[PDB]
């Protein structure tokens, strides 16, 4: 189990979990926030949310990743 | 398999 915080994702409207440790680089355009996350098996992911539906608690942690 | 993609318009 992992021992890190996970922070859910709006992808497109369905409810997403990404582990911290995943998480590559955060990029906010501005309304609308991309992020590059690890997955696994040599690939990886990405997704981007909204400002309104991302929570300021865990948008606090996306600026902490934002590269 | 894994890696999706979005669409969102600006």
């Amino acid at each position: 189990g992992s021992h890190m915080a996970t922070v859910k994702f709006k992808y497109k409207g369905e409810e997403k979990q990404v582990d911290i440790s995943k998480i590559l680089s955060v990029g906010r355009y501005g309304k609308l926030i991309h992020f590059l996350y690890d997955l696994g098996g040599g690939k990886a992911g990405m997704g981007m949310v909204s400002e309104k539906d991302a929570p300021k608690e865990l948008l606090q942690m996306l600026e902490k990743q934002k590269k | 398999g894994e890696g999706e993609e979005e669409g969102e318009e600006y």
